[PDB]
């Protein structure tokens, strides 16, 4: 009976993520006013989150509930490839949004000339292409698959499939997906918070008669608490194969997945998005 | 001075009954009601836009 | 001194009261209502830089012209969404625009206290200034074209004037209004025109005489637009306060007041339909209402813009109405 | 008939190609509206930021000032005054004027009649657009001025900031409300405007040296015109220069008088940048750039919910 509750919860999570991503994408596309240079990044993020939630979350739920992958090996190959592609695209889109905020805040005059609709499309295409090259290309060509004897049988077997990868690919993939973006956004948001503190100090001095800390804390803590455990265990299992258990791996993978569902709430709190949401419904 | 002259000039002007003006206005509106694409739905083929 | 003027004003008010016999709503109570009117954006026209104030449908109903702070006045073909001409502006500000009945010239006026007339149709397809009008102290509120040679302008110096472009001088000047005039409209017969001003007073002028034949001061706040009934014997104004009013030229007083409890914003432009049944009024509440001229009710709501609408115009053919807002998105609505 | 469609498509393509560069240029530059009051000295700031027939114009301004002095005398060398009153050679006649004790007192008694300050000092002895670039950033400033209705103010909703030039030394003036309190009312009206919902103000307090000159002398008491100054005391924070404490207290009281309405009326997207500008200070150009950078930065902080 415990399986039924978990399946219901997974279905509810998938439905919520799909609904949130669809609402964000529709709000971005329908209204011309909402369409802005910084909102093309939000559109790309919404598309990636919708693709992930529609494709891999239901398939992962089916795999965990049934405990057997009824589809073919090539289909599971494509599923893993699209999963890693969507995850990398989402995290890199958060990093690009952080970079855009840094350019908007640190150098206010340079932001208007630097960021353009053509430039936004170019950078979005570049980030999607680099996510593809980092994730999808090695999966199809079969580089990642485990060299050790363990799980070679299940890679050969069509009934069941679990992620067992070479230690080489795991480090680079995790790095490019999470760790480089983590450092980039941490430095960016540290500088942004420093600028906010400076502005607050100046306005307090001039008037003579914090809020940004909470917003930055949310924007960082949500991402960190959602994803960092999964990528740290990704680093550590290839080192010490006996360190973890499979259930821990799956639980942290799904808690990382949930970030895509939470993210529309975090990144679409602007008044224009609220107006679009209440206009659509 | 100038305002006095202007008001004296505009003081003595003939006035028609408001009922007559309303009747003429509504008669014009009803007479030219048919030839108005906004008042009655425009034919799809006749509409230049769509 | 002023006692005679006050007595004459009181006598004029008493005469207007005596001229009243029955209200317009009482007469029109028998007529059937127009009903719910649904309109949608058949064509949206984008590509403009900044907020706009002005628009004037061409007599051919094909060409449309709009102007913004971008320093460019650009002519738009309504049917095929093509920007036929893009005319840069010497002054960065334009508060009005006009289209010649012949369509040869296009007029633009701005805050630079100088109105400019552009020759849209030239050999080799080059648009250049034909004459720039002489200084009217203050921003040119509105400009219209009686013919290809004469332009009637309004400005912040509380004076309206009609100018001959060949001479470039003031053929006649209409003076005597307290406040800054902000809008005007020319009658279809072109012999008469009225001017809406900031002094809460709208008065009719005679082109040949040069004297204000009648003065209407029904409104309480500054009025921002005025348009003629298609019959030519009545005109309606939009004011800063929510009320809009329709005046009868022969009855000399205010016929009907257009107002609703919910609306509290200002009114920017007022334009009549071809038949005159629907009084299309813009609003500062980011939308516009297609209000019925006779029954004085809301026929339908009409909201398409994020910013406040800034200009309206019903084509002479009557096919559809265009509206311009500050979001630079000038949308034509049928 | 397709040839006309192709021609219109090509024309639209050319127009869009030009309009792309036009939009880039428009977004590159920033707009500032200068709402400097009459006789506030906005010309000095504009000249400082920017940095014969003009001599004839200065002579005409001196003649106008002499006529204003004669009118003030009426509101209270005889043939020379009649020549000038009649004027409404001459140079020598003008030199004869202002030599009498009464005209010198009228110059001293400037409260009755408004006179040009720049011309008066030398006497004893139309929209304007300016383009100035700072740090490779396109700044492009405007002057709109004199209508009480001020309908053109609602037009300026795209400018980055409104420079409000006012002379703090104008407290002593009397007109029918002193010009300083009239400028306070105008600043309040600009601040409490529905259309100016996202507009900041960068005001300058000119004639601060002349303000000190008036404050040192006891001819006009601050409390006589502004009673609240008597109870007012210097705030704990201060920016002293080299100036006597009384001058600093008066200047800070004027700054607080401007700042009170601005701080009370609006929170967020509505900030005030008081600068004490001297007559010959040439750093005002950099101050405007810093204030504009701070305004854009604070607008971006207000966006994204950081605040
Ligand atoms: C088992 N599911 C996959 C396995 C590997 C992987 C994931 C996410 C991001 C990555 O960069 C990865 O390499 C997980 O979603």
């Amino acid at each position: 009976v415990w399986v039924v509750g978990m399946g219901i919860v997974m279905s509810l999570i998938v439905l919520a993520i799909v609904f949130g991503n669809v609402l964000v994408i529709t709000a971005i596309a329908k209204f011309e006013r909402l369409q802005t240079v910084t909102n093309y990044f939000i559109t790309s993020l919404a598309c990636a989150d919708l693709v992930m939630g529609l494709a891999v979350v239901p398939f992962g739920a089916a795999h965990i509930l049934t405990k057997t992958w009824t589809f073919g090996n090539f289909w599971c190959e494509f599923w893993t490839s699209i999963d890693v592609l969507c995850v990398t695209a989402s995290i890199e889109t958060l990093c690009v949004i952080a970079v855009d905020r840094y350019f908007a805040i640190t150098s206010p005059f340079k932001y208007q000339s630097l960021l353009t609709k053509n430039k936004a499309r170019v950078i979005i295409l570049m980030v999607w292409i680099v996510s593809g090259l980092t994730s999808f290309l090695p999966i199809q060509m079969h580089w990642y698959r485990a060299t050790h004897q363990e799980a070679i049988n299940c890679y050969a077997e069509e009934t069941c499939c679990d992620f067992f990868t070479n230690q080489a690919y795991a480090i680079a993939s995790s790095i490019v997906s999470f760790y480089v973006p983590l450092v980039i956004m941490v430095f960016v948001y540290s500088r942004v918070f420093q600028e906010a503190k400076r502005q607050l100090q100046k306005i307090d001095k001039s008037e003579g008669r914090h809020k940004a800390l909470k917003t930055l804390g949310i924007i960082m803590g949500t991402f960190t608490l959602c994803w960092l455990p999964f990528f740290i265990v990704n680093i550590v299992h290839v080192i010490q194969d006996n360190l973890i258990r499979k259930e821990v791996y799956i639980l942290l993978n799904w808690i990382g997945y949930v970030n895509s569902g939470f993210n529309p709430l975090i990144y679409c709190r602007s008044p224009d998005f609220r107006i679009a949401f209440q206009e659509l419904l | 001075r100038k305002l006095v002259e202007q008001l004296k000039m505009e003081a003595n002007i003939d006035r028609i009954k408001v009922s007559k003006a309303a009747a003429d206005l509504m008669a014009y509106c009803e007479a030219h009601a048919k030839e108005d694409p906004l008042l009655t739905p425009v034919p799809a083929s006749e509409n230049p836009f769509r | 001194l002023r006692q005679e003027a006050e007595q004459l004003k009181n006598q004029i008010r008493d005469a207007r009261k005596a001229c009243a016999d029955a209200t317009l709503s009482q007469i029109t109570n028998n007529i059937d209502p127009v009903g719910r009117i649904q309109m949608r954006t058949r064509r949206t026209l984008r590509g403009h830089l900044a907020k706009i104030y002005a628009m004037h449908w061409g007599t051919d109903s094909r060409l449309l012209v709009s102007a913004s702070q971008d320093g460019k006045l650009i002519i738009w073909d309504s049917y095929t969404t093509n920007k036929v001409h893009a005319i840069p502006l010497r002054s960065s500000w334009v508060m009005t625009c006009a289209y010649a009945p012949s369509g040869n010239y296009v007029a633009c006026g701005g805050l630079d206290n100088i109105c400019s007339i552009y020759n849209l149709k030239t050999r080799e397809g080059n648009v250049r200034v034909s004459r720039e009008l002489a200084g009217h102290t203050g921003y040119l509120s509105c400009c219209r074209f009686l013919d290809d040679n004469q332009i009637v302008t309004s400005s912040g110096d509380t004076t309206c004037a009609l100018w001959d472009i060949e001479t470039g001088q003031q053929t006649t000047t209409f003076t005597g209004h307290t406040g800054d005039v902000m809008s005007l409209s020319l009658a279809p017969d072109t012999r008469l025109f009225v001017s809406g001003a900031c002094d809460a007073s709208a008065k009719l002028w005679d082109v040949r005489e040069g004297m204000c034949r009648q003065t209407f001061t029904g409104h309480e706040s500054d009025i921002n637009a005025i348009c003629f009934f298609p019959n030519g014997n009545a005109f309606a104004t939009g004011s800063d306060d929510a009320t809009c009013r329709l005046f009868d030229l022969r009855a000399d007083q205010e016929l009907m007041t257009y107002s609703h409890d919910n609306i509290i914003c200002g009114i920017t432009s007022v334009s009549f339909s071809k038949s005159g049944r629907l009084l299309l009024a813009g609003y500062d509440d980011f939308n516009c209402n297609v209000w019925d001229a006779l029954k004085a009710d809301r026929a339908g709501v009409l909201a398409g813009h994020d910013n406040r609408v800034s200009c309206l115009g019903v084509t002479d053919d009557g096919m559809a109405v265009a509206t311009g807002s500050w979001d630079s998105f000038l949308k034509i609505w049928n | 008939q397709r040839n006309e469609e192709k021609a219109q498509r090509e024309a639209n393509k050319k127009i869009e190609k030009q309009l792309q560069k036009d939009k880039q240029v428009y977004r590159a530059t920033h707009r500032l509206l200068l709402l400097g009051a009459g006789e506030s000295g906005k010309s000095t700031i504009v000249k400082q930021m920017r940095i014969a027939t003009k001599v004839q114009d200065i002579k005409n301004n001196l003649k106008e000032a002499i006529e204003t002095i004669v009118a003030a005398m009426s509101n209270l060398n005889q043939f020379r005054v009649d020549y000038i009153l009649s004027v409404m050679e001459f140079y020598e006649h003008a030199k004869a004027l202002w030599e009498d004790e009464g005209v010198r007192a009228c110059y001293e008694r400037s409260n009755e009649y408004q006179l040009i300050d720049c011309a008066q000092y030398f006497l004893d002895k139309g929209i304007f657009e300016t383009k100035f670039q700072v740090d490779k950033v396109n700044f492009h400033m405007f002057d709109v001025g004199r209508d009480e209705r001020r309908k053109w103010i609602q037009c300026f909703n795209d400018v980055t900031a409104i420079i409000f030039v006012v002379a703090s030394s104008s407290y002593n003036m009397v007109i029918r409300t002193n010009r300083l309190q009239e400028a306070l009312n105008l600043f309040k009206s600009i601040w409490n405007n529905r259309w100016l919902r996202t507009i900041s103000v960068i005001l300058f307090l000119n004639k601060q040296d002349l303000l000190a000159e008036k404050v040192l002398a006891g001819k006009s008491k601050i409390e006589d015109y502004f009673p609240e100054f008597a109870r007012y005391t210097t705030p704990e924070d201060a920016t002293p220069e080299p100036e006597d404490p009384r001058v600093t207290r008066a200047k800070y009281f004027i700054r607080d008088e401007f700042l009170r309405i601005s701080t009370a009326s609006g929170d967020g997207r509505h900030y005030c940048y008081p600068h004490f500008t001297c007559a010959v200070d040439t750093e005002n150009i950099r101050r405007v750039f810093n204030d504009c950078r701070d305004i854009i930065q604070r607008m971006h902080l207000r966006q994204y919910e950081l605040l």
